RNA sequence: CCUCCGCAUAAGCCUGCGUCAGCAACUGACAAUUAACAGCCCAAUAUCUACAAUCAACCAACAAGUCAUUAUUACCCUCACUGUCAACCCAACACAGGCAUGCUCAUAAGGAAAGGUUAAAAAAAGUAAAAGGAACUCGGCAAAUCUUACCCC
RNA sequence: GCUACCUAAGAACAGCUAAGAGCACACCCGUCUAUGUAGCAAAAUAGUGGGAAGAUUUAUAGGUAGAGGCGACAAACCUA
RNA sequence: GCUAAACCUAGCCCCAAACCCCCACCUUACUACCAAACCUUAGCCAAACCAUUUACAUAAAGUAUAGGCGAUA
């Protein structure tokens, strides 16, 4: 857990136990080509390598074999109108490499093409934003700019 | 010459970038030859229950009724947990009612917090 | 071009306000109130010039003496510097002697 | 949102509001008269009547109440006309978009007399705080709006991740003098023969 | 399995996923400590699912399918964190009477201001702790001048805030 | 020739102007105390 | 941009994740996107009860005389551009289709007496009653420039127009207004304009040839 | 600034109306105009 | 904003003379 | 066609020419630097440590030197944390300057002096020159070629 | 953090002739000339020159502070 | 006719009243955890230099006194 004091361990004491795990986790699609067994997570800063092995095998029951962490530096090069730097936060990235020869491929969340077509009636409103865009009545150049409302 | 940026572990020379780490908690110690001995008991072990057959889902249905906020005060927790066990032994020491003065022999001490979360 | 283009919103002044219709009442509370109160006891303002008129040096001497024991720390230093300056101006500079 | 933000017809985090209120504008603040949080009497759904300007004397419902500027947006009334759908070559289509009305320019209407009436918040012996008109002592109920979200409380079917009412209200709490830590350790069944040696706190 | 980090594949790309209400604080106060312990690892497994979909929607340059249900589970995990902490502080008042879980004392650092110094866990006692004894918790006679100036600087900011508030109320009675 | 007087190093920057050397002496706590009274964002290096 | 697809494909590619947000207030329309059932000019008494169910005082016989005063007063407000008066006589499907092309030019439309009395042809029906009425009238036109020089139609000669003006009424405070004007495919062509027009062909890149 | 000048525009035009038929910047710039409008009088 | 009224009134009447020297009425 | 440079580490800086989008490296969204290398070490109490280095062998020294334990007690666990990007730093700048070490000593690495034209003057840098060879000048300064001799300090 | 000196513990110095030796790189310094003079540069570039196994050059950390420091005395240097 | 012009309310000043205010952080601050504070202010400036000296409710009173008996206090 995070933002708590840890109880101190003297030689020969009880086991440290977390009961309600404070910190989240999120697995990300890797931006570079990676092996078939390596799953990439986004770890909160105060969470060790061995705390992720016990997290995943304990909560999700996956065979973690090797964990490798690194700290990503968010850029402090972007400014307000006040010319003050805006720090994108640092985040710990961890590369969980699965055991028993297993293999993970990141799924296609958001399939790009849903059924077949573009758009009609998602929820009145978008009817006039289409049925006058096919009823446009583009200006005939033979008319030369005269308004076409009058039946004369 | 920079002043306003947060002094993180990425910033100093080699002897500076080792000593300061991020907010991770220590696990063991270093001995001679810079060899790290990991202590097993300092590693927090996730007490995870079994969720099989559990019937509480992460959202509550909108058909559920609403109520009034009563934060659990010390008087309410006394009146439910203790006060009937007082009355059954009053119509017939306080350490028989869960009251423990000293917590030196106790594992989950309440003051100061010996547990985590 | 320092002149405004639209004429400003009209200043409506109520001449029969509370503070205007009853202005001046009890300024003669001495001479037809059996002299129990002076009219200098009717003026409300700072403590060090409730009924007293002086120039700028005599005002800062009086402010330092009357209320200066409970003045703020860099308002007292701005006042001590002003009396130290107005002493040198009134006593050493000027045309007439 | 910064201080002296200027509220408008759009919600304060929309992309059409961030265009109008970018984070560097210092505009003049609108002076609104301070209505207390209990003194306000117009809600989303009330049958009101317009007094001043265009559509004076017409009665309609209330769609929005922007409370930070004492506004009431009556539906379909006090309208100007704007175009939406303006592309590079198409002109867009015409829509009667409505203007907001201050609460001084709008009076509540009895659901029986159909007249603009004044409102006093008379306490009643059954209902603790109900609007009561002045021309006659008719209670005007706090009406039904649509909802806050797309909830529609009457029509609700659960999914596989929403709990039922019977699981949400089953009182499993037997209150004792043990913590969540000491109650799980006896339900899970973990032993600890080790005792916590006393540390110094200073 | 890693499939728990995503929802059901029939929910993939539907851009509106229905969800119930968040757990209020009063509904959690009826459940036992074992059931809130088991509800916590239901909501945590859902919060890791929605934070996964949050980063994947940003990576796919798309909005959320439902960004309303992430803020419901965050609301249910602060209410569950508030119920278990309420039964924590209530039992603290019965067993030992203390108000805060961590010890501490009102101290006064070198800058003369009164801080609340939260205590740390150590192994040796304080009188022979070499690092702790370098931390001085007293103010010397040069600090009281800067204590006065900070008191009057706070007094000026307060008197500006009170005076401005009355000048706006005179504008309101003018304009109405 | 001149102008390059600043030859940066983080050990030496912390050892002259850091927070520890300010509070090491009584005349440098007043340096911090004038920063906090002025309202500076960074009171030391 | 050109379309709504090309905006979202560029807002995706630029990284502009714009959130589709929910609001309680909706756009409260008062018209339709055109005609309900498109009458084709060379039995619908259900739709006259569904009009009478909400209105409860309405005669189908009186309405062609009402239809003329809606039609004539709408077209006299083009001679002055009284846009606050068109908005009560003409729905917002018809108001951009009779005013956007005539901005920055003056029209001197004038009504002389009709040839045939108007008569209702069909009736159709958060519900919108809709009435088509046939008009065989006699009108003049004179459309000008910004500069005041005549560009369409002579001012004195009256012409013969055959019109089928679909009317509409929202069914609490709305009245009968012009909604659209049916132009059949067998209609004779309009009066030729006074100036000559050039029409360019394809604008050819040097690699593209004319076939 | 308790009372600063609000009518300085019309004092400039008292001089600059006499300089309208000059050459250069003497017909526009006030500092150059008064040394010639005086000298023209 | 220089406070006052008498100079803003005169300029309003020197604009109305220039509005008739730029556009004289019939 | 240039290279007296380049590539790493140290120090410094802190995302600063990766993807998508907007004279003829900026903004916005997204993504990456994965430890074995390097940092981060050491249970006490005593008690040990005269003979340099230099191919360490001959010799030859003075300035006299950079390198080591045992006794008994205690001790049985293990691989956590942090750095890891770039065209980069200090010089107000995309500044002919400043910048430690290891290798390559002309390159396998790294680069482009010319926006286009014209072929004036003056100016800068260079090459060639009849006959003469210091007549120039404060002075053989500069350039080109190499030497003699003597004083002052 | 430049610089004057010191301390700690480091590093560097090809080749050729035979020792605060000679020729000579890297390096350090700046004799003389020319360019530059709001410049590439708030002291530089190009050529030439002085030392380059030493009283040498140099990276790193520390120390001495203005009634003073430091100084192979130039009344130098101590953030242009 | 471009550049521009104009604007009024953000806020502030002076008084009166009332005596003000989870986690990590003295080691390289924002780092979970190991064998000691008190010591006259000076000088500009005035004295036309400068050297003793030179200000830091009302009324008595700028009085008594002080002072290169002088500036001044
Ligand atoms: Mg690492
Ligand atoms: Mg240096
Ligand atoms: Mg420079
Ligand atoms: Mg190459
Ligand atoms: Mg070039
Ligand atoms: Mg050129
Ligand atoms: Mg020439
Ligand atoms: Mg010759
Ligand atoms: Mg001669
Ligand atoms: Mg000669
Ligand atoms: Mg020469
Ligand atoms: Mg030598
Ligand atoms: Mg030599
Ligand atoms: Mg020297
Ligand atoms: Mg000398
Ligand atoms: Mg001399
Ligand atoms: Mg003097
Ligand atoms: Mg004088």
């Amino acid at each position: 857990a995070r933002n708590v004091v840890y109880p101190l361990y003297r030689l020969g004491g009880p086991q440290l136990r977390v009961f309600r795990t404070n910190f989240f986790i999120q697995l990300v699609r890797p931006g570079v080509a990676q092996p078939e067994d390596t799953v990439q997570f986004r770890i909160p800063m105060e969470m060790t390598r061995v705390d992720l092995r016990n997290y995943l095998e304990g909560i999700y029951n996956v065979p973690v074999a090797a964990v490798r962490t690194r700290v990503q530096h968010g850029s402090n090069k972007r400014r307000d109108h006040r010319n003050v730097r805006i720090k994108k936060p640092d985040y710990k990235v961890a590369y969980v490499q699965l055991a028993h020869g297993q293999t993970f491929t990141f799924p296609d969340l958001f399939p790009e093409k849903d059924e077949s077509p573009e758009g009609s009636a998602a929820d009145d409103l978008y009817s006039m934003l289409e049925e006058e865009r096919q009823q446009r009545q583009s200006s005939d150049p033979r008319r030369g700019g005269v308004p076409s409302w009058f039946g004369l | 010459a920079d002043r306003m940026s947060k002094w993180t572990s990425k910033r100093g020379p080699r002897s500076f970038r080792g000593r300061k780490g991020r907010g991770a908690k220590g696990i063991g110690f270093l001995t001679s030859g810079w060899r790290f001995v990991q202590i097993k008991e300092m590693v927090p072990e996730f007490v995870v229950p079994d969720l099989t057959g559990f019937k509480l889902k992460p959202y509550v249905s909108y058909l559920a009724p609403e109520s009034e906020e009563t934060p659990l005060t010390a008087a309410q927790l006394f009146s439910e947990a203790v006060a009937p066990a007082i009355e059954k032994d009053f119509k017939d020491n306080l350490e028989k009612y869960g009251f423990e003065p000293t917590q030196e022999g106790k594992l989950f001490q309440l003051y100061p917090r010996n547990f985590l979360r | 071009i320092g002149i405004r283009l639209t004429l400003p919103p009209p200043k409506v002044v109520d001449r029969w306000n509370e503070k205007r219709a009853m202005f001046g009442v009890y300024d003669n509370i001495g001479i037809l109130g059996n002299f129990e109160k002076h009219p200098k006891e009717l003026i409300r303002g700072p403590i060090w010039l409730r009924g007293w008129k002086g120039n700028e040096l005599q005002r800062c001497i009086r402010k330092r003496k009357m209320v200066g024991s409970r003045m703020f720390a860099d308002d007292l230093h701005n006042l001590n510097k002003r009396i130290r300056y107005l002493y040198k101006h009134f006593n050493r500079h000027g045309k007439f002697r | 949102l910064p201080p002296h933000y200027r509220y408008g017809m759009s919600p304060p985090g929309s992309v059409a509001d961030k265009r109008k209120n970018p984070p560097w504008i210092r505009r003049r603040p609108v002076v609104v008269e301070p209505i207390s949080d209990e003194d306000w009497y117009l809600f989303c759904g009330d049958t009101v009547e317009i007094l001043e300007g265009k559509d004076a004397g017409k009665q309609g419902k209330v769609v929005q109440v922007i409370r930070q500027r004492n506004w009431v947006v009556v539906g379909g009334l006090n309208t100007h006309y704007r175009y939406i759908g303006k592309t590079m070559d198409y002109r867009g289509t015409m829509i009667p978009s409505e203007a907001p009305l201050l609460h001084r320019q709008v009076k509540l209407v009895d659901p029986m007399d159909r007249k603009p009436t004044e409102i006093e918040w008379r306490f009643t012996e059954a209902g603790e705080r109900v609007r009561v008109s002045t021309r006659s002592g008719r209670i005007i109920p706090k009406p039904e709006f649509p909802r806050a979200d797309g909830i529609v409380p009457e029509t609700w079917i659960d999914g596989p991740k929403d709990t039922s009412v019977e699981d949400a209200l089953e009182r499993t709490y037997v209150p004792c003098l043990k913590t969540l830590q000491e109650e799980v350790m006896e339900a899970m069944g973990i032993k600890e023969t080790r005792k916590y040696k006393k540390v110094y706190w200073y | 399995g890693l499939e728990e980090f995503f929802d059901d594949p029939k929910n993939w790309g539907q851009e509106k996923v229905k969800s119930g209400a968040a757990w209020t604080c009063q509904q959690l106060r009826n459940k036992s400590n074992e059931d809130l312990h088991k509800l916590w690892y239901v909501l945590l497994k859902e919060r890791n699912m929605l934070l996964t979909l949050e980063q994947e929607a940003k990576r796919q340059r798309l909005p959320m399918p439902s960004p309303e249900r992430l803020d419901k589970v965050v609301d249910s995990m602060d209410a569950l964190d508030k119920v278990v902490q309420e039964r924590e502080d209530a039992l603290r008042l019965l067993q030992t009477g203390q108000e805060r879980a961590r010890p501490g004392a009102w101290r006064r650092d070198i800058f003369g201001r009164i801080i609340w110094h939260k205590f740390k866990q150590w192994v040796i006692p304080w009188h022979l702790n070499k690092r702790y004894n370098r931390k001085r918790f007293f103010a010397l006679p040069y600090v009281d001048h800067f204590l006065r100036l900070e008191r009057e600087k706070r007094a000026r900011i307060k008197a500006r805030k009170e005076n401005l508030e009355r000048k706006k109320a005179k504008i309101l009675l003018k304009k109405f | 020739a001149r102008g390059n007087e600043y030859q940066p190093s983080n050990i030496k920057r912390k050892n002259k102007h850091g927070w520890v050397r300010r509070l090491s002496t009584p005349a440098g706590v007043q340096v911090i105390l004038r920063r906090m009274l002025k309202g500076r964002k960074s009171l030391s290096h | 941009f050109k379309t709504e697809k090309e905006f979202m494909q560029h807002a995706r590619k630029a990284g502009l994740v714009i959130p589709p947000e929910k609001s309680d207030r909706s756009i409260h329309l008062a018209c339709t996107a055109g005609i309900f059932d498109a009458y084709v000019p060379p039995a619908s008494q259900v739709s006259i009860r569904r009009i009478k169910d909400y209105d409860a005082n309405f005669k189908i016989k009186d309405f062609p005389e009402k239809a003329k005063d809606i039609f004539i007063e709408a077209h006299l407000c083009l001679n002055n551009s009284d846009h606050d008066r068109l908005h009560t006589l003409v729905t917002e499907h018809c108001f951009p289709d009779m005013t956007w092309d005539i901005k920055y030019k003056t029209v001197r439309w004038s009504f002389v007496e009709s040839l045939e009395p108007s008569h209702v042809v069909q009736v159709r029906c958060n519900v919108y009653g809709q009435i088509t009425v046939r008009m065989h009238t006699r009108q003049t036109l004179a459309i000008y420039d910004r500069f005041g020089r005549l560009m369409y139609g002579q001012e004195d000669v009256p012409k013969d127009v055959l019109e089928y003006v679909v009317f509409e009424k929202q069914l609490p405070y709305g009245s009968w207004r012009m909604h659209t004007k049916i132009v059949p495919p067998w209609a004779p062509p309009k009066q030729p304009i006074l100036k000559t027009v050039m029409i360019p062909g394809p604008q050819l890149k040097p690699e593209e040839e004319y076939e | 600034l308790r009372n600063r000048v609000t009518d300085r525009y019309f004092r400039i035009q008292e001089v600059l109306k006499h300089a309208r038929h000059f050459r250069g910047r003497k017909n526009r710039c006030y500092r150059l105009a008064v040394r010639t409008v005086i000298r023209a009088f | 904003v220089k406070k006052g009224f008498r100079a803003a009134f005169r300029f309003q009447k020197e604009l109305e003379r220039q509005r008739l020297l730029r556009c004289p009425p019939p």
